């Protein structure tokens, strides 16, 4: 996906903004309580019974921390999207056959997690270039699927 | 369907937006048609840059009907009846662009009410804002 | 929303699917599952090979269901609610795949019925299929 | 995309009997009768007012004959999709700005043309493979997009 040089700055300065350990687990865990039926893939989480008990989750946070470790690479390489998640398609569309729509709704979820945490900083031009990242990142998870 | 607690959740956080109403759902299409450059067929009488007095005044008609569903939102097919035909019928609004103004209310709402957006209320809103958005695609002929 | 025409469409075609009904859906099933097979996980206590016995009856089932939204089409919701909370609840299945067994179903209706899909009542049972789809991701908790 | 050679067969097999004159308007008809939000695209074709007159319009059954050729096109070239529609792709995204869902509900109304023009001929395992086909040529077709 192609970003202007302006979009790049704005998406790696936020970026580093970012606090890596909490993001995330709090689009994970929005993830599961805005869409419930992604939590079919995570019965080995335990207590997913109430928005308290999903965000509290420990197993919940240290796979956001997962999960948006793969996004920074993401923007690490935003010329090289299948490259970078070709393992990861292969587990979600091969071994987990996650719907790809999903992949959309998880990286809308970061985009609102993004929104909640950086408030007016968040500009509409911001989040167009995090939405090109976002669907940039859905599609190369998908490429298995395609 | 929209839960006890979902009507709760909603007419509260539409509560605090108040007197920005208008302004958000300004904000709201600002951001969809920034992230999503599709929807921006739609409004080819529409200068469509920020300040725009016609995305300013259309943000307020938005979010009056957003405030309509919140305030009638046991009988919405109802309420917003005439809006369906229009954005069905009259207009031929993609389904799929639903989805994209729904998202960018949500973003508008976060960046705004960060109190208010916890992750059950966020589900609130999602749940409100594609039952809206269904009573919007419900009559397409 | 289903028009007067509609319900008279559904209410047609599905009257000459008869005792093909169960065959019907077993058949939609099957074509899911070889098309999408993202779909087939849902079922890991089934045999999805073709001529299963549990595909044939679990078609059987799917095909009442539908045959209880036509014979009630004005009170869907209603009829559909014990099916809603299990799909949604209990099964967790994803809202993209019941566009997918729609899908097929209309594609196993067409392959069957040649006379009685005509693009008016392709319309009809598409918007009949929408509408037991939303009911059947309607419970979402 | 990647079809088998018992697909790649039973999916050339059966595009040989297709009657090229008739299934792509079949296909662009139903599209705007099923889908009517389509309509916004082809205000210039006239009379669509109800689905006799889409399905007997014309220049309906002539932009069918187009797009039914794109189809065949990309049969030929399964192996390369992006580069055989480039031009498409420029056109509906960059031009026409159709939302690319639109391109998949237009592949699975062909399919469903297919399977009324064919019968119990269309069988499963040859939808499968024509589900395949019509998947990668609407990926190919929004590659602009992403
Ligand atoms: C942009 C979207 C996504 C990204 C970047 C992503 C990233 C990841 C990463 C980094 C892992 C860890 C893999 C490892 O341990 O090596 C993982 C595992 C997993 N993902 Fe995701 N994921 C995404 C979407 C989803 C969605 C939507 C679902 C389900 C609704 C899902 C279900 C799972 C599951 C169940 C695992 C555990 C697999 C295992 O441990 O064997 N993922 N994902
Ligand atoms: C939450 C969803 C939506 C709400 C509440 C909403 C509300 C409204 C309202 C209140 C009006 C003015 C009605 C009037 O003046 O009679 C309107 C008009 C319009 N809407 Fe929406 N709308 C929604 C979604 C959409 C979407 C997704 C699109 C397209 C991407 C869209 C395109 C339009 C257009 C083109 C007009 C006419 C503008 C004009 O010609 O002046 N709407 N909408
Ligand atoms: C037109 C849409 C659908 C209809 C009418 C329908 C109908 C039914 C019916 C009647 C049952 C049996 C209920 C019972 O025995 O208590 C059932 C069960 C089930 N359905 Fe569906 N269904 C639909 C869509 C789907 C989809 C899209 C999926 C997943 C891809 C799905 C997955 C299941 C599963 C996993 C079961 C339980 C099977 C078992 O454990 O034995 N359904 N459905
Ligand atoms: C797989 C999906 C599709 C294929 C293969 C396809 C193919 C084509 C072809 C071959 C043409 C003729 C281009 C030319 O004259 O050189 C065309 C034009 C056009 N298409 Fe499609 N199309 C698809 C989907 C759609 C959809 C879903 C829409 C709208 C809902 C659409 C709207 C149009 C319009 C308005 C034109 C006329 C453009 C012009 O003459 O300037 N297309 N398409």
């Amino acid at each position: 996906v192609h970003l202007t040089p302006k979009e790049k700055s704005a998406v790696t300065a936020l970026w580093g903004k970012v606090n890596v350990d909490e993001v995330g687990g709090e689009a994970l865990g929005r993830l599961l309580v805005v869409y419930p039926w992604t939590q079919r893939f995570f019965e080995s989480f335990g207590d997913l019974s109430t928005p308290d008990a999903v965000m509290g989750n420990p197993k919940v946070k240290a796979h956001g921390k997962k999960v948006l470790g793969a996004f920074s690479d993401g923007l690490a390489h935003l010329d090289n999207l299948k490259g970078t998640f070709a393992t990861l398609s292969e587990l979600h569309c091969d071994k987990l056959h996650v719907d790809p729509e999903n992949f959309r709704l998880l990286g809308n979820v970061l985009v609102c997690v993004l929104a909640h945490h950086f408030g007016k900083e968040f500009t509409p031009p911001v989040q167009a270039a995090y939405q090109k990242v976002v669907a940039g990142v859905a599609n190369a998870l998908a490429h298995k699927y395609h | 369907v929209l839960s006890p607690a979902d009507k709760t959740n909603v007419k509260a956080a539409w509560g605090k937006v108040g007197a920005h109403a208008g302004e958000y759902g300004a904000e709201a299409l600002e951001r969809m048609f920034l992230s999503f450059p599709t929807t921006k067929t739609y409004f080819p009488h529409f200068d469509l840059s920020h300040g725009s007095a016609q995305v300013k005044g259309h943000g307020k008609k938005v979010a009056d009907a957003l405030t309509n569903a919140v305030a009638h939102v046991d009988d919405m097919p109802n309420a917003l009846s005439a809006l369906s035909d229009l954005h069905a019928h009259k207009l031929r609004v993609d389904p799929v662009n639903f989805k994209l103004l729904s998202h960018c209310l949500l973003v508008t709402l976060a960046a705004h009410l960060p109190a208010e957006f916890t992750p059950a209320v966020h589900a609130s809103l999602d749940k409100f804002l594609a039952s809206v958005s269904t009573v919007l695609t419900s009559k397409y002929r």
